[PDB]
């Protein structure tokens, strides 16, 4: 991917 | 919620311990990782710490960091001449609900070259031709001080003057030492009803006032 | 090797449009957001938006939401920011960086390459030279030794200005200091001299200003204040 952004342990934006 | 805090500035000599401070909100820097960046003269912002505090591949080891509660800190042992730079914390927040960036307002480290050194103020008042003009500029000229940052505070008479100043960055003068102007602005009604005016430059917790007055 | 390089430094005048560049190379431009961020001088790094290239997905900044534009050529590995009004407030440098890290298998979290930065300066002025006015001996007789005298130099543009005294005779103890950019675009500065406060009245100081952008030259006579 590398869309999906990892705000902090176990959380996502864009995430599929 | 989306405000990184540090301090506006650090120093400390070559071979000390310093640590850079970032301070945000339940909605940054406790949940989400934070980052620290280092920002040189020239040169673009470098990724220090990832996720907390995981250092970046290429990254020497007397840089560090931490996180308890909504503080962040970055442990810069083995001061160098080097580190001399911008530190900044960064780190997502999620006010919006959303995926926002935040950066800290930064933190300005010296790594001290040479032997602190107080300003040299002069201020001139208006000049006559300037006034026949009808303006009227107070000229408050700061040099040879070391570290380079200092406070500038104008006075009508004892009490503040807000409106009308225009103060420049401090640069950094052939001497290594540093250099900043100050400009006072007012009608020559303003320059005339005062018994003064005053220029108060603060270096260190140190100041240095210099006051001029009609003839 | 991952690299950013961003189009050259941009000198504007206020109402016109701009668009800056970053080229990528090294990885697959359409699989990372690249994101922008602004420093206005003196002041610290601000973040702007993230643009996302393999759809053209993006998200602004609630600052800059509506007063810029981030968009990207796939054609050229391109990612653009673009103004169609330039204000006087938009003087920053200006970075792109690419958000990734790679700390896992899949997402991206951290700016972690950099464009070099480019300078935007807007300006609402024009081409304007200065008045020099003299800043007079702060008193005559004092016997604590030297004086300060000067020229304020004042409202021009643009940059720079030179300054000399007695037409580059008196160089010692002259401190001529950085330009002030006021809020109505136009700069002002001032040299000083330090001199012996016995020789006031004997050695003349004339303080030469020449600003070659508007073409002006201005020779002003600095005598003791009555």
């Amino acid at each position: 991917t590398r869309k999906s952004i990892h705000l902090g342990p176990g959380r996502a934006f864009y995430a599929t | 919620q989306s405000v990184l805090t540090q301090p506006p500035s650090a120093s400390g000599t070559p071979g000390q311990r310093i640590s850079i401070s970032c301070s945000g909100t339940s909605s940054n820097v406790e949940n989400n990782y934070v980052y620290w960046y280092q920002h040189l003269p020239g040169t673009a912002p470098k990724l220090l710490i990832y996720r907390n505090d995981h250092r970046s591949s290429g990254i020497p080891d007397r840089f560090s960091a931490s996180k308890s509660g909504t503080s962040a800190s970055l442990a810069i042992s083995g001061l160098r001449p080097e580190d001399e730079g911008d530190y900044y914390c960064a780190a997502w927040d999620d006010s919006r609900g959303g995926p926002d960036w935040v950066f800290g307002g930064g933190t300005k480290l010296t790594v001290l070259a040479q032997p602190k050194a107080a300003p040299s103020v002069t201020l001139f008042p208006p000049s006559s031709e300037e006034l026949q003009a009808n303006k009227a500029t107070l000229v408050c000229l700061i040099s040879d001080f070391y570290p380079g940052a200092v406070t500038v505070a104008w006075k009508a008479d004892s009490s503040p003057v807000k409106a009308g100043v225009e103060t420049t960055t401090p640069s950094k003068q052939s001497n290594n030492k540093y250099a900043a102007s100050s400009y006072l602005s007012l009608t020559p009604e303003q320059w005339k009803s005062h018994k003064s005016y005053s220029c108060q430059v603060t270096h260190e917790g140190s100041t240095v006032e210099k006051t001029v007055a009609p003839t | 090797e991952i690299q950013l390089e961003q189009s050259g430094a941009e000198v504007k005048k206020s109402g016109e449009s701009l668009k800056i560049s970053c080229q990528t190379s090294g990885y697959s431009f359409s699989d990372y957001w690249i994101g922008w961020v602004r420093q206005m001088p003196g002041k610290g790094l601000e973040w702007m938006g993230i643009f996302y290239p393999g759809d053209s997905d993006s998200r602004y900044s609630p600052s800059f939401e509506g007063q810029v534009t981030m968009s990207a050529d796939r054609s050229t590995n391109t990612a653009h920011l673009q103004w169609s009004s330039l204000k006087p407030s938009d003087t920053a440098l200006y970075y792109c960086a690419r958000l990734g890290g790679d700390y896992e298998d899949s997402g991206a979290d951290a700016f972690d390459f950099w464009g070099q930065g480019t300078l935007v300066t807007v300006s609402s002025a024009s081409t304007k030279g200065p008045s020099v006015f003299p800043l007079a001996p702060s008193s005559k007789s004092t016997s604590g030794g030297t004086a300060a005298l000067g020229c304020l130099v004042k409202d021009y543009f643009p940059e720079p200005v030179t300054v000399s005294w007695n037409s580059g005779a008196l160089t010692s103890g002259v401190h001529t200091f950085p330009a002030v950019l006021q809020s109505s675009g136009l700069y002002s500065l001032s040299s000083v001299v330090t001199v012996p406060s016995s020789s006031l009245g004997t050695q003349t100081y004339i303080c030469n200003v020449n600003h070659k952008p508007s073409n002006t030259k201005v020779d002003k006579k600095v005598e003791p204040k009555s």
